[PDB]
């Protein structure tokens, strides 16, 4: 059992051992759910505060990349940030050197090359976090996961976390043709509400943005009077 | 040289004299000025040859690289964008003017200007090349906005001819090349369809009187041809 040491290294079983238990981080972290619908995308988390003397827009996981993207962090913070950074380099590299705002689905697939780089070298480790990838460019509304991995995958719903497996079975209750950003605001919300462990964690608040025709395309932190 | 790209509702127009000098002596009379960038992007390049064949060059393997990242086609914004740096990037070191027009679903037909010294201008009509002097007025006087393509082919073919009628270092073939939702269209006229030149005007075809036989009186009237 000296194969799970590095992340250099396959099993022989063909796994990569540390990769998992990174992966474990997120499957332990806060529950977050998103949804892609007519008009944008809707992203919403829960903080899990660690006390009731946090100033509030305090450990927040959504940030924006671009004027039209933005990502939310699920897993380990202070790793998803350094990807929030080279996301940042990207988006801004795409409108200096080819003019253009950046793809949804270049920039999941920047983030993934990313995040896999770190899974072929002994000297780094994976990182603990999942990041999911909104955007509304000139592609339309998309919805990415990149994971500890570097699998980049496209959604029209999603939810990671402790939560995931209820919140995904609400998800499905929904239906992705018709729905707007106005009505998943209202239903995201109560599946975080209804997937809240109560006796584990007493202190949370919701974080919650979008990117849509209403906010002209910019992403951004939904008007907090709107839950 | 001279080169020039106009744009027409739906695409654009480009347009090319086809001749290479030396500054006396032309080393070649039938060059491609008009150097294809992506399947709906052209450039046509004036100045230094070397140059400007070295940056087509850069910049056409940057986009077909973008292109395959993307999945995409490519805006013509980004060839631009592209072409313009390595313009600004090496400005002390070469010389080139060029000029990038295409067609993209997004914009349509676009035309970018790119001179010396790297800045770069979005217009409906660009010239440029030591010809270009002569067309300004030519267009002031003369291009109207709302051409069709077969209308603006023409309209180009007639300026380069104007242009290079008078210009020492421009002359040969006129290729012009439209690009359109449709397939890429080229055209290459020779110097004996030319749509103008001097010598086949009818005011320059009887010459002038500089030689005028030893005479009498001081009336002018015809050229001395024969001994007396």
């Amino acid at each position: 059992t000296e194969h799970d040491q590095s992340t250099d290294i396959f099993s022989a079983d063909g796994r990569v051992f540390q990769v998992e238990y990174a992966c474990k981080a997120v499957d332990n972290g806060s529950t977050a759910v998103a949804a892609c619908c007519t008009d944008g995308v809707v992203v919403a988390v829960e903080k899990i505060l660690t006390s009731r003397m946090l100033e509030e827009g305090s450990n927040d996981r959504i940030h924006a990349v671009d004027r039209q993207a933005g990502v939310c962090i699920c897993g380990m913070l202070p790793d998803g940030r350094a990807v929030v950074s080279r996301a940042r380099a990207e988006a801004e590299n795409s409108r200096d050197v080819f003019a253009t705002p950046i793809p949804g689905s270049v920039l999941a697939s920047r983030i993934g090359e990313f995040m896999h780089v770190y899974t072929t070298h002994y000297a780094y480790r994976p990182f603990g976090c999942s990041v999911i990838i909104a955007s509304y460019a000139d592609d339309g509304p998309q919805l990415f996961v990149s994971d500890p991995s570097g699998t980049v995958a496209g959604y029209y719903g999603i939810a990671l976390g402790k939560g995931k497996t209820v919140a995904k079975t609400e998800l499905e209750k929904l239906n992705f043709k018709s729905i707007t950003c106005d009505e998943a605001v209202v239903k995201l919300t109560k599946i975080l509400h209804d997937v809240h462990d109560k006796s584990k964690d007493k202190l949370y608040e919701l974080e919650v943005a979008w990117v849509c025709n209403k906010s002209n395309c910019v992403f951004q932190h939904v008007p907090n009077d709107m839950i | 040289t001279t080169i020039m790209a106009v744009a027409f509702k739906g695409g654009v127009v480009l347009a090319a004299d086809s001749r290479t000098s030396t500054g006396t002596y032309v080393v070649n009379r039938a060059s491609n000025k008009l150097t294809k960038l992506a399947e709906k992007i052209y450039c046509c390049r004036s100045g230094s040859a070397a140059d400007t064949q070295a940056l087509a060059e850069q910049t056409a393997n940057y986009l077909e690289s973008y292109e395959i990242d993307t999945s995409k086609p490519v805006n013509v914004t980004t060839a631009a964008n592209i072409f313009k740096k390595l313009c600004y990037m090496n400005k002390w070191n070469i010389s080139a003017g060029i000029i990038v027009a295409g067609y993209d679903p997004l914009n349509g037909g676009s035309v970018y200007s790119i001179p010396s010294g790297g800045s770069c201008v979005k217009l409906d009509y660009a010239l440029g090349g030591s010809g270009s002097i002569f067309l300004y007025s030519f267009f002031d006087a003369n291009y109207k906005t709302g051409m069709s393509k077969e209308e603006c082919v023409c309209f180009c073919q007639r300026a380069v001819a104007h242009a290079y009628s008078r210009d020492g270092s421009s002359g040969g073939l006129i290729r012009t090349i439209a690009l359109h939702q449709g397939e890429p269209e080229d055209m290459t006229i020779p110097w004996t369809k030319t749509p103008y030149c001097m010598e086949k005007d009818p005011k320059y075809r009887d010459l002038a009187v500089q030689n005028p036989p030893f005479s009498s009186s001081a009336k002018i009237t015809v050229n001395q041809s024969r001994s007396e």
